[PDB]
């Protein structure tokens, strides 16, 4: 019926312990938040 | 330990929370890599 609840951080996932990475990642805008809403949205979709 | 701090050991710069794991660094080993091939463990070069 549903999957296992998980919470993957977009910042740490794309940029694992890197300062310059996060500086360029923030330039992309809300794509980081969309990654969280995407993986979380799947979990919420399974809850639906 | 148990605090977010900036590390600098043999050029392996980064930011993380220091913890004590079961990693047995040999006298020749410099630093440990995670599944993503990124530095997740270092060693004090002054004293083992």
């Amino acid at each position: 019926v549903s999957m296992t609840k998980t919470s993957v951080d977009c910042t740490m996932y794309i940029c694992g312990d890197s300062t310059e990475c996060s500086n360029l990642l923030l330039q992309y805008g809300s794509f980081c938040t969309q990654l969280n809403r995407a993986l979380t949205g799947i979990a919420v979709e399974q809850d639906k | 330990k148990n605090k977010c701090v900036n590390f600098n050991f043999n050029g392996l710069t980064g930011t993380g929370v220091l913890t004590e794991s079961n990693k047995k660094f040999l006298p020749f080993q410099q630093f440990g890599r995670d599944i993503a091939d990124t530095t997740d463990a270092v060693r004090d070069p002054q004293t083992l």
